[PDB]
Formats: C-alpha cells, structure tokens, sequence
C-alpha cells in the first residue's frame, strides 16, 4: 500500500547536541572509563529506539 | 584542562620545597657550618 518512510525528528536531536555538550563539558578530573560509558549509554539511547531512521 | 595548570601549580611548589630544603641545609649552609 505505501511506504512509511521516517526520520530522527529534531528533538532528540537537540537532545543528542545537549548530551554531547555536557559530556565534554565534564572535564577535569572525569577518568576516561567513565567517559566511554556515558556515550555508550547516549548512543544506545539514540540507537536501539530507532534504528530505521538513524540510517 | 585546568587539571593540567593545577598539577603544574603543584609540581612548582613541591620543587620550590625541595629546592628550600636543600639550600637550608645545603653543603653552603650546614655541611659549611659543621666545620665552624
């Protein structure tokens, strides 16, 4: 019938933008450890909600 | 980043101390006044 074709909507994206800013924002003393699993957590949040659309 | 000016901070005051502790007891100092 048709083809439902998507797209990541601008909100999560201004989320991601505000994730990313406060990860770099949280210097100083972070380890690094800490630091690759708050992304892993950010981009499997964004990825894994959806994935059709991400692409 | 500021970590980087805290360390260096430190690491001058350390040495500033050591570099004290050395000359207040230094060979010029104490060693030189053992022989007085």
């Amino acid at each position: 019938t048709a083809q439902c074709f998507l797209r990541v909507d601008d909100e999560s994206m201004q989320r991601f933008h505000n994730r990313v800013r406060q990860i770099l924002m949280a210097s100083g003393s972070t380890t690094f450890t800490k630091i690759v699993n708050k992304w892993n957590t950010a981009l499997i949040g964004l990825m894994t909600y959806f994935r059709e659309a991400v692409v | 980043e500021a970590r980087k000016r805290e360390l260096k901070k430190n690491k001058k005051q350390r040495m500033m101390v050591r570099a004290a502790v050395l000359k207040m007891k230094d060979p010029k100092q104490i060693i030189r006044d053992m022989e007085k």
